RNA sequence: CAUAGUCAAAAGAAGAGUUUGAUUCUGGCUCAGAAGGAACGCUAGCUAUAUGCUUAACACAUGCAAGUCGAACGUUGUUCU
RNA sequence: GUAAGGCGUGGGAAUCUGCCGAACAGUUCGGGCUAAAUCCCGAAGAAAGCUAGAAAGCGCUGUUUGAUGAGCCUGCGUAGUAUUAGGUAGUUGGUUAGGUAAAGGCUGACCAAGCCGAUGAUGCUUAGCUGGUCUUUUCGGACGAUCAGCCACACCGGGACUGAGACACGGCCCGGACUCCCACGGGGGGCAGCAGUGGGGAAUCUUGGACAAUGGGCGCAAGCCUGAUCCAGCAAUAUUGCGUGAGUGAAGAAGGGCAAUUCCGCUCGUAAAGCUCUUUCGUCGAGUGCGCGAUCAUGACAUGACUCGAGGAAGAAGCCCCGGCUAACUCCGUGCCAGCAGCCGCGGUAAAACGGGGGGGGCAAGUGUUCUUCGGAAUGACUAGGCGUAAAGGGCACGUAGGCGGUUCAUCGGGUUGAAAGUGAAAGUCGUCAAAAAGUGGCGGAAUGCUUUCGAAACCACUGAACUUGAGUGAGACAGAG
């Protein structure tokens, strides 16, 4: 039981660290996707 | 073939006919002589080879060769039959064993004489 | 009943025993629950006999009610896991033993 | 483990047959072969259509061939209804 | 100190004869090795440990292979004091 | 017999469990079997009493438990055959009653038309399965005999009873075939237990000893049972075992074989005999035995072993082969005959190939021959092969299943991957040591797998948003015995 609660505490810290890294990466993703979408919209307008 | 073909349809074995089907996977078979005769060899050999028509205990009819020089076989003599064809004579795929049952050994034979049922000559 | 008994190993005229936890209905050398150790009935070069036991597993099986056979009762007393069997109180039969010394290496009279 | 398959028959009352795929490793030829089992499962409401993706739980025997219970419909199959489709076209 | 310490879990990869006037290739046949619940021939000194109806789940003479408890219970009848 | 109701491996829920361990509560009263009871029946609440000889020791009953077994279910894995394509009709499911210790078409009734099948159902053939055995540079192939685990069966079919447990090898009932008695009315039997006998067969053992050991039944014990077992007997059937001597010896004896008939002419041959030494194995004669297996005691083996003594190289070497493959050559006889032969081939007057003499080579208490398996055989090729002319591209397409197949970003955690836990029986294989001397054991490793928990997130699968290089469209130009 002692080993189990120590293992659960370590996993609860690892999960929160990975959640924070995932959140900052997802926030970084949106600017790139918006710029890329603008580029593709310009290309489609030129072709039209 | 491809690996998928081998998965679907594997590999079969080579098909080879049995040499001595009448022995029925036994080392020897007892028999009784029906007809004792001679047969001439396939060319280029020329002789009069002493054979015997033998009915086996599993009611198979075979031709067996009588090795050595001279024999005492007649009709209705018991012979023990082992495998091994005679290359001169097609259709003769078996041998009679000398020194067992009715086929006697060859006394006076001195060399290689356990293949002819011959005992060791006692020294005097 | 679970039994702590002896299975025969070795060969002919060279007996060796294993200490087993078995169902009583099982064949002697057949099915078993557990191998618990060994016992060598032949005396070795050191002048004594050998035995090995899994002490914790023997304590487990004795705690749940396993019944030791007649030689295993003696073997488990001798290792300290069971009390002495009732017949060891009788003492040994006496008599004049031949105490003439023999040579250890050669087996002849010194 | 978790058993997930596709409904292949639903015409029985309170019963479906579910096809579950698996990969068998052919050790001699080093490939992975798809194998299918068809399992009979309990479906009390008869809510599963053919083509639905379901998850099954193990169960005690309910009938001669029924040993599973449908727990969750993961993905519902698409059914073409001509009149509802025509009404969607009119919109 | 110590009835400690040592980190092992393999080895095992051989070719020859035979198609042709000769050649190389294709392709079979045969041979040298190990083995068996084996059988047969000739010939045999010993110990030990294994193994020994593969065929007819064919028919079986004879003896044995499952009893024990008088510390569950009466019953009759043997002896002797 | 059984091709999946079995087995291997891992799980599960809807059950039971004598004896064995551990708690608690009880163990009261009538009747019946010629006599009684721990036998049978009845009442409460279920029961059963024995022992002051076993008096607080056994036994029984009820309730909770541990342990061990058993029943039931299930995922995955586990033959050949398509010159077998459809199979099923309590069949597949539902409801309700019954049955079971227990889920369940297990089955009565009613309702629906399902279920299985080209990922091979059903038919036919063969087969017990596993651990494993033999072989093999890994893989595979053949086998599943001994031994152990699981299953099935017990003269052939069908049943249930008793019981904790059986639809029960040496229990019962019924039917059948065969068989033995019968006083003729009728009864009896089941070696696929251990021995043993006929029979079949190429072929496979004693109508042995003891419960001393280990295991098992009954008994409080004393004991009694035990063809389980242990141990003897028969069989070169197997096994990296041991022995049949160690030296010396030239009249190079006699005798045998060969020879311009060379060097003691060459060789058998230092070979033998003779002489000296040692007596393993076997033989013969004795002696101790709490030597040892077994101990509190008990020893079948044991006419053994051990120790000592007697003796005398004494009692103990064959089988195949010698043309090439393949180590080993001469003489005589024979004359395509007799014969040999695994393959190629030998023999028709000088045969190293047939048969005998002489010599020699390989193995050796064996050695050949036959059968059977794997190897060599990459000769069914995963490892590791092919298809122009040698076996082998379908006459050519279209498409079902299946197999295979671009990019980025995000998510997820089924596969994948890391660790932990459970399991992977024992024996066998491998490592190592000790033991032993043809024999044993301990500890490891391996068992490449499955289940559970917790991490990882690149790949495969799945989900979402996108991309354009592969595919497909459009517009505009064309060519064509389509
Ligand atoms: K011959
Ligand atoms: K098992
Ligand atoms: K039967
Ligand atoms: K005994
Ligand atoms: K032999
Ligand atoms: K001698
Ligand atoms: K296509
Ligand atoms: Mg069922
Ligand atoms: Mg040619
Ligand atoms: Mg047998
Ligand atoms: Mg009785
Ligand atoms: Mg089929
Ligand atoms: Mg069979
Ligand atoms: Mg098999
Ligand atoms: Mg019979
Ligand atoms: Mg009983
Ligand atoms: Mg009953
Ligand atoms: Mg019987
Ligand atoms: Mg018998
Ligand atoms: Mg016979
Ligand atoms: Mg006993
Ligand atoms: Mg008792
Ligand atoms: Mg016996
Ligand atoms: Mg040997
Ligand atoms: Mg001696
Ligand atoms: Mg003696
Ligand atoms: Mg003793
Ligand atoms: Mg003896
Ligand atoms: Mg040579
Ligand atoms: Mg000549
Ligand atoms: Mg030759
Ligand atoms: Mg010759
Ligand atoms: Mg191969
Ligand atoms: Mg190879
Ligand atoms: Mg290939
Ligand atoms: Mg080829
Ligand atoms: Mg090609
Ligand atoms: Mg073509
Ligand atoms: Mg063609
Ligand atoms: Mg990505
Ligand atoms: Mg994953
Ligand atoms: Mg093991
Ligand atoms: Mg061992
Ligand atoms: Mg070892």
């Amino acid at each position: 039981e002692a080993r189990l609660v120590a293992e659960r505490a370590a996993n609860e810290e690892r999960r929160r660290l990975k959640a924070e890294a995932a959140k900052v990466r997802a926030e970084e993703r949106k600017i790139f996707q918006d710029e890329f979408r603008k580029t593709l919209m310009k290309e489609r307008a030129e072709k039209l | 073939p491809t690996f998928n073909q081998l998965i679907r349809h594997g590999r079969e074995e080579k098909r080879r006919t049995d040499r001595t089907r009448a022995l029925d996977k036994c080392p020897q078979k007892l028999g009784a002589c029906l007809r004792v005769s001679t047969r001439t060899p396939k060319k280029p050999n020329s002789a009069l080879r002493k054979i015997a028509k033998v009915r086996l205990s599993n009611r198979h009819d075979i031709f067996a060769y009588i090795p050595g020089e001279g024999h005492n076989l007649q009709e209705h003599s018991q012979v023990l039959i082992r495998g091994g064809r005679v290359k001169d004579l097609p259709g003769v795929k078996f041998h009679c064993i000398r020194g067992v049952k009715d086929l006697m050994g060859i006394p006076g034979r001195r060399r290689g004489r356990s293949k002819y049922g011959a005992e060791k000559p006692k020294s005097i | 009943v679970v039994r702590l008994r002896l299975s025969r190993l070795g060969c002919k005229n060279r007996p060796f025993f294993r200490v087993m936890a078995t169902d009583s209905r099982s064949p002697r050398d057949g099915k078993h629950i557990e191998v618990l150790g060994y016992f060598n009935p032949l005396p070795g070069q050191d002048g004594g006999k050998r035995m090995g036991l899994k002490f914790d597993r023997i304590k487990y099986w004795l705690s749940v009610g396993a019944q030791a056979s007649d030689p295993v009762q003696r073997l488990l007393f001798r290792s300290g896991l069971l009390p002495p069997p009732p017949m060891v109180a009788m003492g040994r039969k006496g008599g004049e033993r031949d105490t003439r010394p023999v040579d250890p290496m050669t087996g002849r009279f010194v | 483990k978790p058993v997930i398959g596709t409904v292949v028959s639903n015409k029985m009352q309170k019963s479906v047959v579910v096809a579950v795929d698996r990969l068998f490793h052919n050790k001699l030829y080093n490939r992975y072969v798809k194998r299918t089992s068809k399992f009979m499962a309990h479906d009390e409401t008869n809510a599963c259509n053919i083509g639905d993706r379901v998850k099954l739980d193990p169960s005690r025997p309910l009938s001669k061939h029924k040993n599973w219970i449908v727990a969750e419909i993961i993905k519902k199959a698409r059914i073409y209804s001509p009149q509802a489709a025509a009404a969607a076209a009119l919109s």
